[PDB]
């Protein structure tokens, strides 16, 4: 999910 | 054992205004529903991504496993939205301030169907906030609180739990500061708290319109928008 | 207003006095049950619940006081929330159980039932298991029941008279917290203790508006579908939320 | 409606 990819860049 | 329990209030109310996301704009051009749930859905994807930067500041949240993280983002990101959209509207009663380039009043809520309900509760959270004299201080503790509570029970609770009640200990501390008297201080804490019920109602409203608006394909959606509602089912 | 008058004893014995009864289910634990007669047991329930709810609300103080209109609003704004409050009070003692009705104790695994009921009995669970973990108080209990009733519709209701109206029910609710706050310090809560519970206690609000919510859409569904019985009353009350 | 009774009654 995109937010998992938001959450650690 | 997370650092945000070992901070003081000052520390808290500092971190948590050093976190604070910008005002963004929407368009610089000078209403109809696909227009304007256009420009809001638009303004959302943006200040939702600075939301997720700006939770990963909250103390406490880091935390937490990404798992977890992503729950209550997901469960919150509608009324964290709603209420910064609230406090800067405050002190324009009448109007909603999405951005200082888009304050809108109920009128045009009328030219999207099912929003002037929602304008309508805003307004009034809006007009209540106002009322209260709700501080910048005391609203971020809120904004915060917001993000660890509304996901919480659909679920390290303790610590949750734990780092809900420093924010607690910080507003109290803030009303101390304030000079308000032991029993103003209780009874303001818990007409702010109140408020987060409203604003949870007004979310879950806003979810319901923002899914049949999904479903009526009229303006496009983000990837990231549309996972965000989603994940309300 | 006696309502304002009252002292913290005074408010606490008032409301106790109110509470309204525990009412039996029809269900048969010989009889077999499908999705539209389980879901019946409790639609059944909830309207013979309603009517008592609103007797109840007639005691809470302040409430009367308000103009019909505004008690109207308040309960079609509240009465989901309050029946839900309610229903996790009386299952606090059965740890993933709900007490709907003293004869119809409930897992999660029979709330399947339903077309997607699961999600809501896991959140009234969630909540059931909060108010264990917090060992929440029967006084305690009636105090929140009451707020909901004065807060949930209170920012949804003309002129600036009735602008008046809701500042009673803010005096009322503002007399609600200083009777939780009396009670905390009685239990011998220390003052941040005192302020840490009493938030703890009004997060909880926020997830009960939620699961109303979620319930109130489970509702307007089920009615759609035509296959549960709803009473007149219950249709009503669906009907001021849309 | 049947509310606005039963609060009357
Ligand atoms: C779905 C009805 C409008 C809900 O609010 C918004 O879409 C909105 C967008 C940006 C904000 O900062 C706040 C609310
Ligand atoms: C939409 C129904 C959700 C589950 O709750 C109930 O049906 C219910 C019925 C009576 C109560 O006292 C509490 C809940």
């Amino acid at each position: 999910k995109i937010l998992h990819r938001l959450l650690q860049e | 054992n997370s650092l945000a329990l070992s901070l003081t209030a000052d520390q808290m109310v500092s971190a948590l205004l050093d976190a604070e996301p910008p005002i963004l704009y929407s368009e610089y051009d000078p209403f109809s529903e696909a227009s304007m749930m256009g420009l809001l859905t638009n303004l959302a994807d943006r200040e939702l991504v600075h939301m997720i930067n700006w939770a990963k500041r909250v103390p406490g949240f880091v935390d937490l496993t990404l798992h977890d993280q992503v729950h209550l983002l997901e469960c919150a990101w509608l009324e964290i939205l709603m209420i910064g959209l609230v406090w800067r509207s405050m002190e324009h009663p009448g109007k909603l301030l999405f951005a200082p380039n888009l304050l809108l009043d109920r009128n045009q809520g009328k030219c999207v169907e099912g929003m002037v309900e929602i304008f309508d509760m805003l307004l009034a959270t809006s007009s209540r906030f106002r009322m209260m004299n709700l501080q910048g201080e005391e609203f971020v503790c809120l904004k915060s609180i917001i993000l660890l509570n509304s996901g919480v029970y659909t679920f390290e609770k303790d610590h949750i739990h734990r780092v809900l009640d420093k924010i607690t200990d910080t507003l109290i501390h803030l009303m101390a500061k304030a000079g308000l008297t032991l029993q103003q201080q209780h009874q303001r804490l818990a007409q702010l708290l109140l408020i987060l019920s409203h604003i949870r109602h007004m979310s879950n409203k806003g979810m319901e319109h923002l899914y049949s608006m999904k479903c009526k394909n009229v303006v496009p959606l983000s990837d990231l928008l549309l996972e965000m509602l989603d994940a309300h089912r």
